[PDB]
């Protein structure tokens, strides 16, 4: 299983990256517009409303 | 993230001793391959770019290859290597509810499909023997459709009407109305539909599985999308595809419902296929063998006997009509392969009179066959009025003839529908029932519409044990008729 | 399974349990006015029309 050169290569390589995502590696400001681009689609699609505040509608009669 | 590495692991990276080619030639979505001397004939080559081929000519010293996909992914000197298979697609319940191209390939995300089993798309139709005659029937939920020119099972009805005129809403209709039987207990009445989309715009195709999903009816949708983009040689192949898809289950024991839609879009597919092989063209510019393309593929629709499993596979392939010209020459190569007929007329649309069956021309030549007693009790006494009513309706005198336009003209309004909106069996005898026996002749026309919302709601409120009654027994026997009818005269009363 | 389904999955028990405590308030009746028309026309009709009668 180990003999094919290829195989340990992407495992060994990707252990590395494991490693080095201590933190998130090689993000790139381009990663920083993407998410800001795609979060406010994301949220303009939702609301406006807070990450994650339990709201309510303060109901009402006819 | 780590599990991306475990996808690294597992994957098939052994070599294999393979035949090979090398292109000679890419243009015109032709490619021409040498080599592949034991390359057989319909067989499925593959070439370097991930693309798929169908070996269509076996020239002495070369080969021409159909590209199933874009052919400028291909240049001359690639390398073209034969997977040894006329040309499969996978087949099994593992589709259902899975948006597949015209190869089986997910265009859907939602991981690969699971199939384990493979069909040729070149397959043969059954024979003389295996199929046996129209027994049961398929239930479309439009009025119109049920009552005058039914559908069964193993029928290969035919849609037919200009632009935009109601021949997919009448297809996505059937789809969604056999979501009763497929919860049902007996898998004796479970549909499972498919719905092949041809040359149709993708994000038409893609808000119709919107459609299905929120209907819940993809739980036994395929949807085979070959849309206006995919190259020829995909249009030509997705209604194959779907055939085989739907021949799985009618040999296994099922029952299946193929929609291709539309069928004048693949023969123009094929049209360009062959103008570009430099075939010589015909009658429109279309080839001779325009026609073995549509007979071949319609010709599987078939309903095997007990001795063979007993499953079927209906067939309701969607012609579109320019002008609507019914002589064209698709039109009649179609007519002259099907059992049957829906026009669609684009001035019956106009008039607001939706779905626009065009019940003079629309006829069903399995018909009283394979429809529900009940529904034949109530609709025969429909179909000659409404045939008295188009006899008369040319000009607009005594008591019967007011009496003929009047009834007919009830019933027109009472057959209209509305949309993603199918009946059951039993509530559209109850409506047909109140229109024909009589008990809405004074009613204006203007509130027949509105009178039939108001009678369902109260139908399908309190007396649920009639309407059972009538769809377990299928036939309104005579105290069930008198229920019906008092039922029909209280409601009225309120008015 | 939905919680499995969240990365910030303490987020979701929050709001599954205060959902829990939250209950829509009943809304009320004010129309027992017309149980008084009920009895109003009552009296109306019964005494004038039926002994008048
Ligand atoms: N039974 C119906 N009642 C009311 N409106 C309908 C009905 N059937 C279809 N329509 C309307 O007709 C319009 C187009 O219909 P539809 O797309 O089904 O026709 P079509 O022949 O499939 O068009 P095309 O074939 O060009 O895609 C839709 O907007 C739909 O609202
Ligand atoms: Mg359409």
């Amino acid at each position: 299983d180990p003999v094919q050169k290829l195989f340990v290569d992407k495992i060994r390589e990707y252990r590395t990256k494991r490693q080095t995502s201590g933190g998130p590696v090689d993000a790139g400001p381009e990663y920083q517009q993407d998410l800001d681009r795609e979060l406010f689609k994301l949220k303009q699609m939702y609301g406006k409303a807070d990450m994650n505040t339990f709201p309510n509608f303060t109901f009402e009669d006819p | 993230s780590s599990i991306l590495e475990e996808r690294i692991l597992g994957a098939d990276t052994s070599v294999d001793l393979e035949e090979t080619g090398r292109v000679l030639s890419i243009g015109d979505g032709i490619a021409r391959v040498h080599g592949l001397r034991n390359v057989q004939a319909e067989e499925m080559v593959e070439f370097s770019s991930g693309l798929k081929g169908m070996s269509l000519n076996l020239e002495p010293d070369n080969v021409g290859v159909v590209v199933f996909g874009n052919d400028k992914l291909i240049k001359e000197g690639d390398i073209v290597k034969r997977t040894g298979a006329i040309v499969d697609v996978p087949v099994g319940e593992e589709l259902l509810g899975r948006v597949v191209d015209a190869l089986g390939n997910a265009i859907d995300g939602k991981g690969p499909i699971g199939s384990k089993a493979r069909r040729r798309v070149g397959l043969k139709a059954p024979g003389i023997i295996p199929r046996i005659s129209v027994r049961e029937p398929m239930q479309t939920g439009i009025k119109a459709v049920d009552s005058l020119v039914p559908i069964g099972r193993g029928q290969r009805e035919l849609i037919i009407g200009d632009r935009q005129t109601g021949k997919t809403s009448i297809a996505i209709d059937t789809i969604i109305n056999q979501k009763r039987f497929n919860d049902g207990t007996d898998e004796k009445k479970k549909l499972y539909c498919i719905y092949v989309a041809i040359g149709q715009k993708r994000s038409t195709v893609a808000q119709l599985v919107k459609r299905l999903t929120d209907a819940d009816a993809m739980k036994y949708t395929i949807v085979v999308s070959a849309t206006a983009s995919d190259a020829a040689p995909l249009q030509y192949l997705a209604p194959y595809s779907g055939c085989s898809m739907g021949e799985y289950f009618r040999d296994n024991g099922k029952h299946a419902l193929i929609i291709y839609d539309d069928l004048s879009k693949q023969a123009v597919a094929y049209r360009q296929m062959s103008l570009l092989l430099r075939r010589p063209p015909g009658r429109e510019a279309y080839p001779g063998d325009v026609f073995y393309l549509h007979s071949r593929l319609l010709e599987r629709a078939a309903k095997m006997n007990d001795a063979f499993g007993g499953g079927s596979l209906t067939a309701l392939p969607v012609i579109e009509t320019q002008a609507g010209d019914v002589s064209a020459y698709i039109p009649t190569n179609v007519i002259s392969i099907t059992d049957g007929q829906i026009f669609l007329e684009t001035e019956l649309f106009y008039k607001g009179i939706r779905p626009a069956i065009n019940v003079g021309l629309s006829v069903s030549r399995v018909g009283s066959a394979a429809q529900t007693r009940a529904m034949k009790q109530v609709a025969g006494t429909m179909k000659l009025e409404l045939a008295q009513y188009r006899e008369v309706a040319a000009f607009a005198l005594d008591a019967a003839t007011q009496q003929l336009l009047s009834r007919g003209v009830r019933l027109t309004e009472l057959l209209k529908q509305g949309q993603y909106s199918p009946m059951a069996i039993e509530e559209q005898v109850a409506v047909i029932y109140a229109g024909v026996r009589g008990y809405l002749d004074k009613l204006e026309p203007s509130k027949i519409t509105k009178f039939e919302n108001a009678f369902l709601s109260h139908v399908i409120s309190q007396h649920q044990a009639l309407l059972g009654k009538i769809r377990t027994d299928g036939k309104i026997s005579e105290e069930s008729d008198a229920k019906l009818k008092e039922i029909v005269t209280n409601f009225l009363a309120g008015f | 399974y939905y919680k499995a389904n969240v990365a910030k999955a303490g987020l979701v028990d929050d709001f599954e349990k205060k959902f829990n405590a939250l209950k829509v308030p009943i809304p009320e009746d004010k129309y027992t006015a017309q149980v008084d028309a009920e009895e109003k026309e009552d009296v109306k009709s019964c005494a004038e029309f039926l002994t008048q009668s």
